[PDB]
């Protein structure tokens, strides 16, 4: 009841939390994910990203890495903690660990 | 901790995408039905208070709403792969949840 | 008979030479051990160009991903299968339709559900499979309306007749979207083998067998998968077709069947399907029962173009190619998620 999760990511990620069962329509017929594909702009991800850190319906938000570098700044404006943002490795692109937002908040660890 | 979690999750992540090669090698385009035909979740998330000590901190808690998730044997009736892969991704988001909280 | 090996080489002859020898275009399994030895997707691009394959990834991106030559690869067969398709005459174009349809299907079940839940058809037909392509009107700007989509459809879409079975929109609103599809399939299968059976010559010996089994192979799946879900045994029953081998008495079995064991118990019953069910071990590390299956299908197929006289050549050329495209692919996935000890999980077509 509480809280989803939203998802951005590719199509193969995406697919694979929506069979995990994660992911639903608002009442408003709005979907909490976003499907990023080759042609689509920076203004979309970070319109999409922003809206759910708007919305209270959402919470933890799921996003490929290699988004995380494509709207960087929106990830480190905001500081709350509604908004916990996780980032993953895609399919091909490989095993996240540097430029981890939260390994960045803390400056003590290897 | 959060490290070694980190670190976690990329094995599991990867085993459950490999997982989704092998849906898609049987099935061939079963994410375009996935994608499209979306309605209500099975998975959803609780706020909890955790008080650890003077400070107190939002902890997220797995609920598992229980609705149930799509059937799908349309394409090569691909179930069995379909059926191994919404498993590995449902003990993915459950990692994610606790990993989420431990953000906190 | 006396039927084939003479009129038929009048019009189809062209095509009988042509199939074949695109045929001979497939990777052998000498290239498939090739393209192992790669661990690089460029050095896999590489490879193929060695065969049939190759030169249709240039002018892409320069950084090559599995999407990238996945839709590639289909875009390859599709334009091979067009291409036979329009150069061909009405007695053998008519067998290519039944193909089409197979896609057809797949391609409405998607306009219906996004139809259903207010999305454009313009959204839509990007992701519709090749050949499905309704150059017709009427389906295209419905207004996202399902009494219009159901309309253009049983009117201008070859597949009215099929739809004979779900009909009234009622069905379209109050079915699973599954359920649907699953019977409108089983309508095809049942024309198409019909059809088959009137051609009959070689083709329907060559021809049926293979047709038998999707139905066979189907009604076992079927079963299997259902056990889990809630779905009414007579309502599963419906899905099952009756072009195959199970069809005098066994479906009544897997209707009534609650568990995995009492498949197997049908199965039994036909060595041809119980050395499968055997063969698939399913163990934490091996093959499982859709596996075993594929490796069968591929040598109906192949048996296919030992008659030199009949259009089941054309039909096994697709599903082999599509076969052909399912292995390639897994390779170039293999290779970009770096799990070696999984690449030899294709299926071999010789």
């Amino acid at each position: 009841r509480g809280k989803l999760i939203a998802v951005i990511g590719d199509e193969d990620t995406v697919t694979g939390f929506l069979l995990g069962g994660i992911g639903e329509l608002n009442k408003n017929r709005h979907p909490n994910f976003l499907v990023v594909e080759k042609d689509t702009t920076i203004n979309e991800i970070e319109d999409t990203f922003r809206q759910f850190l708007n919305r209270d319906d959402i919470g933890i938000i799921l996003i490929n890495q290699y988004i995380a570098e494509m709207v960087r700044h929106a990830l480190d404006a905001h500081q709350r903690s509604i908004p916990a943002v996780l980032e993953i490795p895609s399919k091909e692109h490989p095993y996240d660990a540097a430029k981890d937002s939260i390994l960045r908040r803390a400056k003590g660890m290897f | 901790k959060i490290i070694e979690t980190k670190m976690l999750m990329g094995e599991v992540m990867r085993e459950a995408a490999f997982s989704l090669a092998e849906a898609k090698f049987t099935a061939g385009d079963f994410s375009t039905t996935v994608i499209q035909n979306v309605n209500k979740a099975q998975v959803k998330i609780r706020a909890k208070k955790d008080n650890v000590a003077g400070v107190t901190l939002p902890v997220f808690e797995h609920y598992h709403e229980g609705t149930d998730s799509y059937e799908l044997t349309g394409l090569a009736r691909g179930g069995e792969q379909l059926a191994k892969l919404k498993r590995n991704y449902a003990k993915a988001v459950e990692l994610l949840v606790e990993l989420a909280s431990l953000q906190t | 008979s006396f039927f084939p090996e003479l009129y038929f080489n009048v019009d189809n002859g062209y095509l009988e030479g042509l199939v074949r020898g695109l045929k001979a275009g497939v990777l052998s399994q000498a290239d498939y051990l090739n393209l192992v030895q790669c661990e690089t997707l460029e050095d896999l691009k590489l490879h193929l160009q060695s065969t049939d394959y190759g030169n249709f990834l240039a002018n892409e991106a320069s950084p090559l991903t599995v999407s990238v030559i996945d839709d590639k690869l289909k875009e390859k067969m599709v334009v091979e299968f067009r291409h036979m398709r329009n150069h061909a005459y009405e007695p053998l174009a008519s067998f290519l339709d039944f193909i089409t349809y197979s896609y057809m299907i797949d391609n409405v079940i998607l306009l219906i559900t996004g139809t259903l839940h207010q999305r454009s058809i313009a959204e839509l037909v990007p992701k519709c499979h090749p050949l499905g392509s309704f150059e017709q009107m009427e389906a295209v700007n419905i207004a996202q309306t399902p009494a219009e989509l159901y309309n253009a459809i049983l009117v201008d879409t070859p597949l009215a007749a099929f739809f004979q079975d779900c009909i009234s929109e009622q069905d379209l609103d109050e079915m699973n979207i599954e359920i649907i599809r699953n019977t409108l399939y089983k309508a095809y299968l049942e024309s198409f083998y019909k059809f088959c059976t009137l051609l009959g010559g070689t083709t329907a010996d060559a021809m049926c067998p293979i047709l038998e089994f999707e139905a066979d192979r189907r009604a076992f799946i079927i079963t299997i998968n259902s056990f889990g879900t809630e779905l009414s045994k007579e309502d599963r029953a419906k899905l099952f077709p009756h072009c195959g081998r199970l069809y005098p008495e066994g479906l009544a079995q897997l209707a009534r069947a609650d568990d995995y064991e009492q498949v197997k118990n049908v199965a039994d019953y036909y060595p041809e399907y119980k050395l499968l069910f055997e063969g698939a071990g399913s163990n934490p590390g091996d093959k499982t029962l859709e596996d075993r299956f594929f490796e069968h299908e591929v040598k109906l197929n192949k048996l296919a173009f030992l008659n030199q006289f009949h259009f089941g050549v054309f039909y096994a050329f697709v599903k082999l190619k599509e076969q052909e495209c399912r292995n390639i692919v897994w390779i170039a996935e293999c290779i970009a998620q770096r799990h070696r000890a999984k690449i030899d999980n294709y299926i071999p077509i010789f």
